[PDB]
């Protein structure tokens, strides 16, 4: 219920946005669904989706080279393969699995920069998402700043299109969801809030002003998938987020869809 | 340590979420990319994502440990002069050479490399793609301190800095000032630090203000540490932080006894 979401905001001293879609019943759950939050690393799953839209699977095998000049921070994978390169597909995988920022930037470049990413989303009917900056400055999350923001409803709708809709053919959907499964960056968020026998493919987000997000497609054992977007932020630039907000918001969603 | 403070970075793997068991009575902390380690009463504790086995603690680390260090995928401990290593090993960073299995006085980890200081001699193993584990002849005697970076390593000999590995942003070009009187060194990904009689000296990349050392850290500093793209200094129990928009929160404005910088997460031990 909305009462539960509201209490969570107060419990954790945070602003919360939620949109969820049970694709089995087309039933939805919403909480501040059209309010803007910095999307932070959650764009990586969607941009990987755009990459898949615009490239053959064979194209993912191409080697991309880059140098120490190209590295930004939060890049554990790319900093390791600097100089000798990685495949395009390995790049997308790094962004999605390790939230690798340099990988995110290379992904951006491959689909035409933040504005190429925005354009592809516009083409899918998303007129809400604003993508303006590369990593790592897109995580700035200044209150009232529309740059690099979206809403739980817009993000969730995009994710549904990519992972359980017609934005990708089935084989490419499968590559995307595989990339999104089994990643540690997801452990304290949606995955922590749903039963252990559910399968969770997610992409996490963390930014300034205590921005803490998670989006996912999840499968209860005997059901069609549920698409979830949960975004959050705080008043102070240097605020510390609490993963439990996200996990508990997810339990609320599970219970509502029981 | 009365308490422990961890802050900064995305904390995407929980590397900055210190568990209760490591909240107090901690002697030291070591920060890796996906994990953290603490040394408490001779026992190695750890937290984070155990992606590579770096949190799978060898029985020997359960007591009598003297020091710890951590890289991207691996963990190191020093016990009775023997270097103990575990976790990811694709570059040979956990394959401890016999020479480092006794008599070792200090250890340090690079991102994919491990270092030991034995009777003044730096011993290095693991990745050598950027020359970081080829020890300069000069660093093979009279060394008193050392540290590993991402693509680099650093040592202090006769109070002068020795630096090797990648030099893309000039991070291993040692300034005149750091060639005598230096007590300690710390390497970032693209910058390096030295501590000279309480004055922090920084060189290399400054695109993210890494080498823009704050005035407060120009004297009276007792300790330094470096993450990838930020740095820390300890001064009369107060932590000074700079680079990549890092700040020191009010919790570390006093009563800090030691500092540790993981690649992204900073740690402060309080007395």
């Amino acid at each position: 219920t909305h009462k539960e979401f509201s209490q969570l905001e107060k419990k954790f001293d945070a602003r919360l946005g939620v949109y969820a879609i049970d694709t089995g019943t087309n039933q939805t759950i919403a909480y501040r669904p059209n309010e803007r939050f910095a999307f932070a690393s959650t764009y990586k799953a969607l941009a990987a989706g755009v990459l898949l839209q615009q490239n053959s699977t064979k194209k993912l095998d191409e080697v991309i080279t880059y140098t120490k000049e190209d590295l930004v921070d939060y890049s554990p994978v790319t900093e390791k393969h600097v100089d000798t390169g990685m495949t395009l597909g390995e790049i997308a995988e790094a962004a999605v699995r390790y939230s690798d920022n340099t990988a995110g930037n290379i992904l951006f470049h491959k689909i035409g920069g933040p504005k190429g990413y925005e354009k592809a989303l516009r083409q899918m009917g998303d007129r809400v998402t604003m993508s303006d900056r590369f990593e790592t400055e897109l995580n700035e999350a200044i209150p009232g700043d529309i740059r690099d923001t979206s809403t739980a409803k817009a993000i969730a709708t995009n994710l549904k299109a990519f992972t359980a809709g017609n934005a990708l053919p089935n084989h490419k959907r499968n590559i995307l969801t595989k990339w999104m499964k089994g990643n540690a960056t997801g452990d304290k968020l949606i995955r922590a809030g749903v039963p252990t026998n559910w399968v969770v493919a997610d992409k996490s987000g963390a930014g300034s002003y205590g921005t803490r997000n998670d989006i996912a497609i999840v499968w209860p054992p005997n059901r069609a998938p549920i698409i979830i977007a949960i975004l959050s932020s705080k008043d102070e630039k240097g605020a510390t987020y609490d993963n439990q907000l996200i996990a508990e918001a997810a339990e609320v969603i599970v219970n509502a869809f029981r | 340590a009365t308490s422990v403070v961890a802050w900064g970075g995305n904390n995407d793997w929980g590397e900055a979420t210190v568990p209760a068991e490591a909240q107090s009575g901690v002697d030291a902390i070591a920060g890796g990319y996906f994990h953290g380690l603490a040394l408490k009463g001779g026992k190695v504790l750890g937290w984070g994502a155990n992606l590579n086995g770096q949190l799978t603690m060898p029985a020997a680390t359960q007591s009598g440990v003297d020091a710890i260090a951590a890289g991207n995928y691996h963990s190191l401990a020093l016990k009775d002069g023997e270097v103990i290593a575990w976790g990811g090993n694709e570059d040979g960073q956990t394959t401890v050479p016999a020479e480092a299995r006794s008599g070792v006085d200090a250890i340090a980890a690079g991102a994919w490399a491990s270092y030991a200081l034995k009777d003044g001699k730096v011993i290095a193993w693991g990745d050598d793609s950027d020359g970081q584990t080829t020890v300069p002849a000069e660093a093979q005697s009279g060394v008193t301190a050392l540290d590993g970076g991402v693509y680099t390593a650093l040592a202090v000999k006769n109070g002068g800095v020795i630096a090797w590995g990648d030099n893309y942003f000039g991070q291993t070009t040692v300034p005149a000032e750091a060639q005598s009187g230096v007590d300690d060194v710390a390497g970032g990904i693209f910058h390096s630090l030295a501590l000279k009689d309480g004055k922090v000296i920084a060189w290399g990349d400054n695109r993210y203000k890494q080498t823009t050392v704050p005035t407060e850290a120009l004297s009276g500093v007792s300790a330094i540490a470096s993450g990838e793209w930020y740095s820390l200094a300890l001064k009369n129990g107060k932590v000074i932080a700079w680079g990549s928009s890092r700040t020191a929160p009010s919790s570390v404005q006093s009563g800090v006894s030691s500092i540790e910088a993981g690649p992204n997460a900073a740690y402060a031990l309080k007395g």
